[PDB]
C-alpha cells in the first residue's frame, strides 16, 4: 500500500456512509494528526487496550 | 570418538591426568565434543570427573558450554560436581543460565545445583539468565530457591540487569515472584533509572505501572528523567513527564534534566522538556557487571 | 581396618540467612572427642560426647529398619546418593515420587565454618514435597553443646 521503503506499523481504517457533518477526508486528516502528535504516538506504541 | 583406540591406549598406561595448554584432560575432549561413548570409558577407569586447570574449568564446564546433555547426564552421577567453580567463580549452572539451557539446568539442579551461587562480582546464575532475557529459566532457576532480590557487588538486581537490556517477560516473571521494583543500587539507582538510561520505554512502561518511584533519586540527586534527557531518549522523557516526572528537581550537581540535555545538545529532549521547565560537566552512569567467562 | 581413631563429621540440613536457601553446615566433629561449632562460626572446647536418651532410643529405632549398603562400589557423593534413595525405594521407607526431592536435598551445597561468615547464618530449615525450606514448626530446642561449650 506504500510505496516509500518504510515499514508500515499502524493501520487507520474509516468506512461508513455519507452523514451530515462527516467529511471522510477532514477525518482521515484528524486521525492523521493525532498519530502525528508525540504524545498519542507514544501511547499507541504503548497501548494495550482500547 | 574412538573408543577401541581409547582402550588399546588405556591398556597400555595412557595417562588421563596429562593436560593440554589449554587446562584439558582426555575427559575434557570428550566432553567438549560430545563424545559419549569415549567418556563413559574414560570414567570407567580411573578418571577424575572434576579435574580442572589454571582457568578451573571442569568437564562439567565444557559439556555445559557446548551444551552436550548426554555428557553432562553422564558426568553427574558419577561425580561431576555442580559446585565446581571456575576462576571467575562460574559454576556449570552459570553457563546454562545464560546459554538458555534449560534441560541441562534441571539436570544441574536436580544433582544438587545452587542458583544464588555467586561468581568473583557477585553475579548468580539468576542474573545471568534474566539479563539473557530467558523467561523460562528465570522461572525454573526462582522455583530452586533463586533470589531475586539479591544483588551484586555494584548492588545490581536481576531486574536491574533486565533493565538494562530490556525483557518484559523475565520482568514480568520476576515482579510476580515478589521482587522488589524499587531495589536500589549501592550509587542509589532504581530498575528504573536503568531503563530510562537505556532507552527501554516498554519496560519504563511495566516497571511504572507496578509502582515504581518516577521521581526517585541517586545518591546524587539523578532522577530517571536526568538519564533519559542525558542519554538523548525523548519518547521516555516524554513518558516520565506523562508519569509525574519533575522537571525541575536538581542534582547534587547543580543540573535539572534540561540544563542537561542542552549541554549535551539534544535537540529534540531540549524542545520537550523547555516546554514543562520553568525559567531559571559530570554524567551520571548506572553501574555495570563486567564478567564474561 | 582402623581401630586407632577416625574423623567424624555431622551435618545438618538448614537454610542460610542470605538467600534462604536449604544447604548443608557443619554441626559438630569428632576427633575421639567432639567440637561443635558455634554461632560465630568458632568452635567450641573439646568435649567427652554426652548423649540424650531419646537420641539413642531413636536411633535404635531407625537402626533395627534401617538400609545397610556395605561394600558400596562408588566414590562420589552422587553415586552414594543415588545407590541409597533407590534402596530405600526397594525397602519401602521412601516413596518413589520422594526421590527427586531428596536427591536435590541429599547433593546441595555442603558449606562448612569457613563460609558460616559470608552468609547471614544459619537457622533450621525442613524439606517440604517441592524442596522449599520451611521454619519448623515444632518448638525449636536450642543446641546444648552450643549453649556449655561454644559461647566464648
Amino acid at each position: 500500500a506504500v510505496e516509500l521503503p518504510v515499514p508500515i506499523r499502524f493501520l487507520f481504517v474509516l468506512l461508513g456512509p455519507e452523514a451530515p457533518h462527516i467529511d471522510y477526508t477532514q477525518l482521515g486528516r484528524a486521525a492523521a494528526t493525532l498519530m502525528s502528535e508525540r504524545v498519542f504516538r507514544i501511547d499507541a506504541y504503548m497501548a494495550q487496550s482500547r | 570418538g574412538h573408543v577401541e583406540t581409547v582402550l588399546a591406549l588405556l591398556e597400555k598406561e595412557a595417562s588421563q591426568a596429562c593436560m593440554t595448554k589449554k587446562g584439558f584432560t582426555p575427559l575434557h575432549v570428550a566432553a567438549k565434543y560430545g563424545k559419549v561413548r569415549v567418556a563413559e570409558l574414560l570414567l570407567e577407569r580411573d578418571a577424575h570427573p572434576n579435574a580442572a586447570g589454571k582457568n578451573g574449568l571442569t568437564p562439567l564446564h565444557v559439556a555445559v558450554h557446548h551444551n552436550n546433555l548426554d555428557i553432562v547426564k553422564l558426568l553427574l552421577p558419577r561425580g561431576g560436581s555442580p559446585h565446581s567453580p571456575a576462576w571467575n567463580g562460574y559454576t556449570p549452572l552459570h553457563i546454562a543460565a545464560k546459554q538458555n539451557q534449560v534441560e541441562v539446568a534441571r539436570s544441574l539442579l536436580q544433582y544438587g545445583g545452587s542458583a544464588n551461587a555467586e561468581s568473583v562480582q557477585g553475579v548468580t546464575p539468576l542474573h545471568l539468565a534474566a539479563q539473557e532475557g530467558h523467561a523460562e529459566m528465570v522461572a525454573l532457576l526462582l522455583s530452586k530457591q533463586a533470589n531475586g532480590n539479591l544483588g551484586n557487588k555494584s548492588g545490581l538486581t536481576p531486574l536491574h540487569l533486565v533493565a538494562q537490556e530490556g525483557h518484559v517477560p523475565v520482568a514480568d516473571v520476576l515482579i510476580k515472584h515478589g521482587v522488589m521494583v524499587d531495589a536500589t543500587t549501592r550509587m542509589g539507582y532504581t530498575p528504573l533509572h536503568v531503563a530510562s538510561h537505556y532507552g527501554n520505554i516498554k519496560l519504563v512502561k511495566f516497571l511504572l505501572q507496578h509502582q515504581a518511584d518516577v521521581n526517585a533519586k541517586t545518591k546524587l540527586g539523578y532522577s530517571p528523567l536526568h538519564q533519559a534527557a542525558q542519554q538523548g531518549h525523548t519518547d521516555i522523557v516524554t513518558l516520565l513527564l506523562k508519569n509525574g516526572a519533575s522537571p525541575n528537581e536538581v542534582s547534587s550537581d547543580g543540573t535539572t534534566p534540561l540544563a542537561i540535555a542542552k549541554r549535551l545538545g539534544y535537540i529534540s529532549v531540549t524542545d520537550v522538556l523547555k516546554v514543562v521547565t520553568d525559567e531559571t560537566h559530570r554524567m551520571s552512569f548506572p553501574e555495570t557487571v563486567d564478567e564474561i567467562l | 581396618p582402623g581401630t586407632h581413631k577416625v574423623y567424624v563429621e555431622l551435618q545438618e540440613l538448614v537454610m542460610d540467612e542470605k538467600n534462604q536457601e536449604l544447604r548443608w553446615m557443619e554441626a559438630a566433629r569428632w576427633v575421639q572427642l567432639e567440637e561443635n561449632l558455634g554461632e560465630n562460626g568458632a568452635w567450641g572446647r573439646p568435649h567427652l560426647s554426652h548423649l540424650t536418651f531419646w537420641s539413642l532410643l531413636e536411633l535404635r529405632r531407625v537402626f533395627t529398619k534401617g538400609t545397610v549398603l556395605l561394600d558400596l562400589q562408588e566414590t562420589s557423593l552422587a553415586g552414594v546418593a543415588n545407590q541409597l534413595l533407590d534402596r530405600f525405594i526397594f525397602e519401602d521407607q521412601i516413596r518413589p515420587q520422594d526421590r527427586e526431592e531428596l536427591l536435590r536435598a541429599l547433593l546441595l551445597k555442603h558449606s562448612h565454618a569457613g563460609e558460616l561468615e559470608a552468609l547471614g547464618g544459619v537457622k533450621p530449615a525442613v524439606l517440604t514435597r517441592s524442596g522449599d525450606p520451611s521454619q519448623p514448626l515444632l518448638p525449636q530446642h536450642s543446641s546444648l553443646e552450643t549453649q556449655l561449650f561454644c559461647e566464648q
